């Protein structure tokens, strides 16, 4: 991909900020409360019982920061996602088997979690460029498939 | 179909940004255009520099009617059947875009309303919009 | 929700793959299998060797039940209630693999009965089935 | 995507008794018929007011067969479609902007239609192949938006 000027600006600058444990925590929690099903890959994370018992449970929060730390490497060289995430692609795509539909899920709510957390500093340009990051990360962790 | 708790979360949500029409559903409008440009297709007649009067003015009109169906939460077909022929039958607007716009929907609120978005509802307001832009395309179903 | 029409072609191309539901239960499965290989996962348990005892007894299983939904096609849900919980609350099926069988079934019934699979119905069976399938992992509704 | 040597059989076999013409209008008209928002890109094709007043609109029975042998290039060369159809995924996408998620679904019907002309011919290892095939050329059309 082809990143403007700005685009790493805009990302670089508002990843500064990001409190990767408490949005990697939000995020992943979300993911599983909205969409159910993502829970099955999860069944070694013991209680998901209810909303409020995932919140809570430390093994999301603390799988939610690893998750989100790892847009770091991302952040890292925006030029070089692809190599930089074959192996997790590889995991994700011959080991789990996750459907690539998922990535498309975890990233929409990845970018509402930074929207509540940085509010009016989350400006439109700023959401299209994690958007975009967002996809062209899932399409490194897909492609593995093709 | 939405359940009890559904419908309340949702009622909820909606209450908390009730008297913002004109303000979120510019900011959703422009937030779509900006992160998902394709979506512009359906608007060549329109003014699309940011904060126009035409977006402000169809941004109010469509959380308007967003609104309308959750006083009408329990007939959301009927309550918009007017606007499923204008989206399917006429406009044959693509399934996928009413992904991008509901999208675009919960980041506005997240900013502004950040405590009133809690995970619980965000689940429930994520059923009532695929189950509204299922109607609003659903001529086919 | 399904229309008159719907149901009246579902109905129809029931009428001529019924008497077949072990035979063509099987094939669904086997070419779901086969064409979407990572569906597997969810059937460790299984005998998946082309023609096993268990693809066929599940096959009829299967399409025994899509059928109980066509005589109950006026409450889909509550007809398959019970399978809802099993694929939704139970297996956690996601709901990007009912999309594969309802391919792979079309696929059998075009093979067999291509003069029963006319345009029109192919619809009808499309809508049939993404009813169905929402349903089952619909409990998320 | 790497080919084994009987995927390429099956195909180029298949390929040999396809009737591109009757296949194509099928395919093609079935998609407009199924899902009716598709018809939008089509708006120059005149009436499309009803299923039987598409199955015989000569404009779609004659778009089916072109959009068909174009798959005749793609069985050309099987290790080459990206570069084959650069030119192809430029126009659907800079231009009609179709979502890919419809290459999918074309290619879904394309998969059916046969099935109904081959009958038995079309074994499950068959579809499998043509499965393939038929992702491996949208992914190629697709591609230009990232
Ligand atoms: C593009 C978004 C995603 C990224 C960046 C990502 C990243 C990661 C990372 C860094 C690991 C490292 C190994 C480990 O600590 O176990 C991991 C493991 C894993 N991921 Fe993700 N992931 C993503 C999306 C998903 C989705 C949508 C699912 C499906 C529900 C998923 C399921 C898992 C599972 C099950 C593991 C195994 C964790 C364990 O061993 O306990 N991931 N992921
Ligand atoms: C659930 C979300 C949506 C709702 C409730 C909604 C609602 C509306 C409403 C109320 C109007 C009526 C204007 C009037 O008659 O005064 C309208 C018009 C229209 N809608 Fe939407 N809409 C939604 C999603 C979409 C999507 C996804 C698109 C396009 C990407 C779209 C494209 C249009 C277009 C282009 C018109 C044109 C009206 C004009 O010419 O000014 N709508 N919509
Ligand atoms: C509309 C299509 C489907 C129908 C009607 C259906 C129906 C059924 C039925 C009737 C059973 C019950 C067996 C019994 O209790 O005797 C069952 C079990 C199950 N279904 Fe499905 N199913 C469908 C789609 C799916 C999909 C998409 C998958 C997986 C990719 C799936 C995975 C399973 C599994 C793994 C079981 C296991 C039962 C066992 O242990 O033998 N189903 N399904
Ligand atoms: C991978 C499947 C597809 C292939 C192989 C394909 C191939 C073609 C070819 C060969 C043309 C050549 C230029 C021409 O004759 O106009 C064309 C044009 C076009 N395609 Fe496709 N296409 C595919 C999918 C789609 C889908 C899903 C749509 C969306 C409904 C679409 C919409 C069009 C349109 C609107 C044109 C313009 C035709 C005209 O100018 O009248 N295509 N396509």
């Amino acid at each position: 991909v082809h990143w403007s000027a700005e685009e790493k600006q805009l990302i670089t600058g508002l990843w500064g900020k990001v409190n990767v444990a408490d949005c990697g925590a939000e995020a992943l929690a979300r993911l599983l409360i909205v969409y159910p099903w993502t829970q099955r890959f999860f069944s070694s994370f013991g209680n998901l019982s209810s909303p409020t018992a995932i919140l809570g449970n430390p093994m999301v929060r603390a799988h939610g920061k690893k998750v989100l730390t790892s847009f770091g490497d991302a952040v890292k060289n925006l030029d070089n996602i692809k190599n930089t995430f074959a192996q997790l692609s590889e995991l994700h795509c011959d080991k789990l088997h996750v459907d690539p539909e998922n990535f498309r899920l975890l990233g929409d709510i990845l970018i509402i979690v930074l929207a509540a957390h940085f509010a009016k500093e989350f400006t439109p340009d700023c959401q299209a460029a994690w958007q975009k990051l967002v996809r062209v990360v899932a399409h490194a962790l897909a492609r593995k498939y093709h | 179909v939405l359940s009890a708790a559904d419908k309340t979360n949702v009622k909820g949500v909606f209450s908390k940004i009730s008297g913002h029409a004109e303000e979120y559903g510019a900011e959703t409008l422009e937030r779509m255009f900006t992160a998902y440009p394709q979506t512009k297709t359906y608007f060549p007649h329109f003014d699309l520099q940011h904060g126009s009067a035409q977006i402000k003015a169809h941004g109010k009109k469509v959380v308007a009617a967003l609104v309308e169906a959750v006083n009408h939460i329990d007939d959301i077909a009927g309550a918009l059947s007017k606007l499923s022929d204008l989206h399917a039958q006429k406009l044959r607007v693509d399934p996928v875009n009413f992904k991008f716009l509901g999208h675009c929907f919960l980041v506005v609120v997240a900013i502004h309303h950040p405590s009133a978005l809690t995970a619980e509802v965000h689940a429930s307001l994520d059923k009532f919009l695929c189950a509204v832009g299922t109607v609003l395309t659903a001529k086919y179903r």
